[PDB]
RNA sequence: CCGAGCCUGGUGAUAGCUGGUUGUCCAAGAUAGAAUCUUAGUUCAACUUUAAAUUUGCCCACAGAACCCAAAUCCCCUU
RNA sequence: GCCUGUUUACCAAAAACAUCACCUCUAGCAUCACCAGUAUUAGAGGCACCGCCU
RNA sequence: UUAAUUUAUUAAUGCAAACAACCUGCAUUAAAAAUUUCGGUUGGGGCGACCUCGGAGCAGAACCCAACCUCCGAGCAGUACAUGCUAAGACUUCACCAGUCAAAGCGAACCUUUGAUCCA
């Protein structure tokens, strides 16, 4: 199945968004859009939120 | 005092971010190449 | 002693009024049960000499179990009130 | 009375006539865990898979045994063992590096005899499975399947995804249809060199397992009931849609002698009469000396080969007959 | 709601609105939309968008809501800095 | 406290008359080493799904014998249909082997009489069974 | 007058159920969707009544509304 | 249905309830019942007098 | 009663408290109880099935509708991680709740199946 996990931003800021990703695969590492900093950063995933 | 703790790990997080966002690419783009080797056998 | 407490607030009566209480306000949770609280120690001025305790004169913190049941009772040890302290320290003054 | 007690009941009034002494192990072995084999995906590291499946001590029953039947690779514990294989994990290239399937519903594929640039067809297998398995032979075969149900055939699409890469899945290499295997006769004939009709069974291990959907529930006796005429109309239309001279293999998870034989032989009848076409059923005798030492075989059964499970090696059921149609 | 308390006779205010809605003085009840913090990452954005939004009430639930509020929360209240002290009043309203 | 608590559980939550007790105590002591729950759990089993009444789970040490022991050898029996739950009439299809022939015998005769199967399929179904505890627990 | 006595009180219990609801005269006044432990009820809508503000409202001739492969309906210049 | 008895005062007197007989379970004991008793006792439940064949 | 909620009370234990008895408090297990409930559709009952949403029949030509009913599948999957932020104007499952579309603008790049509030 799938689970909801909260990519955390590398860039220093507290910006965390959520994603989903199956619980098999290895841990999510993404380039996403950072509000606070204004430019595309690194985001890495902290902890499982749930099993959906 | 928290604004500029926050302001100082920005700074040196976003002087770390092309390096690691270069790096980033470059382990895709092997781990491609690696795949396309393992095709090859 | 049993300590409760309410579990739903007492409005506030007023300076001179007393607290209406309703049948809300006699649900009571059990904060604390003193007597399940760790032992302490008695205060004690010796008059007599007393084995693994003391000789005279001397403040003793003893078991309140010992000082309720044996040195008060039996004359042993006096209470450690200023009175008390202050005669024995005369007493040591004057030896 | 849950479903499963149902099936219970029935398959003890049943297989326990049909097996004599030997419906105590199956019932045991049935009602016990099942023994999953591991087939690595040829569009993997299938080197790398197989060296890792050979340190968790499994072995490739496949392998030694083309040589005497005479690209699939399915690694199965020994006899007794009972360790469980690691689930399935995405590979360096991006796929699933093995599959985790019932090795028993594995032989109807190897006896199917897959040859090189041989025109493929699964009428009605649409739960994975053999369908992989099928796909996991070469790069130069062509595959169509087909299954009435939605839900199977989107299954089918996302182990496709999960296994099969992009290059060979998008191309006309992999057909995937949902229309009806008993119309499937109307809709093409005579253009399968090779057939695989794994009609809906009463799949007696899952029955017995799993409440929901159970074939055994009181709902469901008219499904039941209409079975015989469903499996035996499915297998007349793959006889149909084959070749002349083509090979088509029949087969199901159910022990029962009625949804074994009986459909094969009606199937026969059937299109010998009203389509007076003739169709062979080739032994498979050497398939079962050739795979004795990794399943247990019924040797009463007359027509194809049924793997009953056992407790050494819980692997069955599975029921399967190649037939040949010579006209 | 209680129309007459039973302790001074008065119309009573029910909390439950006073919890989730705002009043402009005009008349106009404002809102959140339900769900606009339930399960956000199965959203589309711009649904999120419309649930992210502050909502005016109906007519007929104005009118439910003036009903279950009492006058005090229907007063002029000059907040230091209210968002809503523009929206507090109607502008170029005909009819 | 120990002693008191075992055959307070012999006797109010397995109900066994005191005649019993005193034949069980005898018989095998280490129920009283045997904890608590765990007695109860295998009571139950014998009484339950087993079928089997106080005179017979006295007669035979039923209580005496491991609780592993007596899951493997039972399920082993009802999987392979040998053994039967009585129904709610108390009644089976087929008279069930004993409990002398279920769990007194050794290994041998046990597979050899009562499940007339191997030795190396019991061995099996014994790791399976290991597994299928350790899994639900 | 006991599947749970009798009396008093709480008590004007509660009743989406039954029954009843008293001068004269005029006027406007109709079947209708949703949700509901809901279909013997209720709330919203629709309809209905009163008062008020304002300007268009109804009818409709053309023109116009889909491929797959009938009767009519919608829409609105006029009138 | 063993029997004599009992029961639905006011629609049922019975095959129902009780009953001697038998069985099972529980209890090693004092100053308010049991009981001023003590295992041939006491309390509870079942069954149906009895007698035979297994 | 193997419905839900309790164990205030007794009875056992356990831990503290008072120095074995007796007693207080806190727990755990029971006994005895106590309080409360009985969704909807289908002549009734048994065994069922269904209850929300979406697609098709089922409505020939705006919408709405043949409820009950028939079949199918969804409680998602894949993709992207601007698949962002804002914002005119609109649609709408005949109420509301909810649910849709969207110009312009800003910013990056250069989408195809459900569930409110409270409470955590
Ligand atoms: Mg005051
Ligand atoms: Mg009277
Ligand atoms: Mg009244
Ligand atoms: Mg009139
Ligand atoms: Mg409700
Ligand atoms: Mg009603
Ligand atoms: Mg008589
Ligand atoms: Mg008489
Ligand atoms: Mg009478
Ligand atoms: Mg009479
Ligand atoms: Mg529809
Ligand atoms: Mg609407």
């Amino acid at each position: 199945k799938n689970i909801l996990v909260r990519m955390v931003s590398e860039a220093g800021t507290g910006f965390c968004f959520n994603t989903k990703r199956n619980r098999l695969r290895e841990k999510l590492t993404l380039l996403h859009y950072d509000p606070v900093v204004k430019q595309r950063v690194l985001f890495v995933e902290k902890k499982k939120i749930r099993s959906l | 005092q928290k604004r500029r703790e926050r302001e100082q790990h920005i700074a040196e997080c976003m002087a770390k971010m092309p390096q690691m966002i270069v790096n980033w690419q470059q382990q895709q783009r092997e781990n491609w190449e690696k795949a396309q080797a393992d095709k090859e056998r | 002693t049993v300590i409760v407490e309410r579990w739903w607030k007492v409005p506030l009566a007023g300076e001179g009024r007393k607290p209406r209480l309703h049948r809300r306000h006699r649900v009571y949770k059990l904060v604390e049960d003193t007597k399940h609280r760790p032992k302490e120690n008695l205060e004690l001025i010796l008059t007599q000499s007393v084995e693994n305790v003391g000789v005279r004169g001397d403040l003793v913190s003893v078991k309140k179990s010992l000082g309720r049941n044996r040195l008060l009772p039996q004359g042993l040890a006096v209470y450690a009130s200023p009175e008390n302290k202050k005669l024995f320290e005369e007493e040591k003054l004057l030896r | 009375f849950p479903a499963v007690r149902l099936a219970l009941q029935n398959f003890d009034m049943t297989y326990s006539v049909q097996f004599g002494d030997l419906w105590p192990s199956i019932r045991v072995s049935l009602l016990s865990e099942q023994k999953y084999g591991a087939l690595v995906n040829n569009f993997a590291a299938w080197d790398h898979v197989s060296a890792k499946l050979e340190q968790l001590s499994a072995k490739d029953f496949v392998n030694e045994a083309i040589s005497h039947w005479e690209n699939l690779r399915c690694f199965t514990f020994d006899r007794g063992d009972i360790s469980r294989f690691p689930p399935a994990r995405p590979g360096s290239l991006g796929v699933m590096e093995y599959y985790l399937m019932d090795a028993a519903s594995l032989l109807p594929v190897l006896a199917l005899g897959l040859q090189p640039g041989d025109i493929v067809l699964d009428l009605c297998a649409a739960p994975g499975g053999k369908t992989l398995a099928l796909l996991q032979t070469g790069c130069c075969r062509n595959l169509a399947a087909n299954d009435l149900s939605p839900s199977r055939i989107a299954r089918l699409q996302k182990i496709l995804h999960s296994y099969v890469p992009e290059e060979i899945r998008d191309g006309n290499q992999v057909r995937v249809t949902s229309w009806d295997g008993r119309k499937w006769g109307e809709l093409e004939g005579d253009t399968y060199d090779r057939v695989l009709v794994d009609v809906p069974c009463t799949t007696d291990r899952h029955s017995l397992h799993e409440e929901e959907n159970n074939i055994f529930k009181r709902s469901r006796k008219k499904e039941r009931q209409i079975l015989p005429v469903l499996q035996v109309q499915l297998l007349a239309a793959g006889l149909l849609a084959t070749k002349p001279g083509g090979h088509v293999v029949y087969s199901t998870c159910s022990l029962s002698h009625l949804q074994n034989e009986y459909v094969v032989q009606g199937a026969i009848e059937l299109l010998a009469n009203q389509y007076s076409i003739q169709v062979q059923v080739e032994d498979l005798t050497h398939f079962r000396r050739v795979f004795m030492d990794t399943f247990c075989f019924f040797s009463s059964c007359q027509v194809g080969e049924l793997v009953i499970p056992n407790l050494m090696a819980n692997f069955g059921p599975m029921y399967f007959c190649k037939m040949r149609r010579l006209t | 709601l209680t129309y007459f308390s039973a302790r001074k006779g008065k119309r009573k205010t029910v909390k439950a609105v006073i919890d989730r809605f705002l009043r402009l003085h005009c008349g106009l009840w404002v809102r959140r939309k339900a769900g606009y913090k339930k399960k956000l990452w199965k959203k589309t954005p711009a649904r999120k968008k419309r649930l992210r939004e502050f909502v005016f009430c109906n007519k007929t639930q104005s009118k439910l809501l003036d009903k279950m509020t009492t006058s005090f929360w229907k007063r002029r209240n000059w907040y230091v800095d209210d968002p809503y002290q523009k929206y507090h009043d109607r502008t170029n309203l005909k009819v | 406290q120990d002693i008191n608590d075992t055959v307070r559980l012999l006797k109010e939550k397995c109900l066994f008359t005191v005649q019993q007790v005193t034949k069980i105590l005898h018989s095998c002591p280490s129920v009283l080493r045997e904890d608590l729950g765990q007695l109860e759990y295998k009571f139950q089993y014998a009484y339950f799904r087993m079928g089997i009444k106080h005179p017979d789970i006295v007669k035979s040490e039923y209580l005496q014998y491991s609780l592993t022991k007596i899951k493997q050898r039972h399920i082993y029996l009802e999987r392979l249909g040998r053994y039967q739950t009585p129904d709610k009439k108390g009644q089976t299809q087929i008279p069930n082997p004993l409990l002398k022939d279920i769990l007194r015998v050794s290994e041998a005769e046990f597979l050899a009489r009562t499940a007339c199967t191997s030795v190396e399929e019991f061995q099996v179904f014994k790791k399976l069974l290991a597994r299928e505890e350790e899994e639900s627990e």
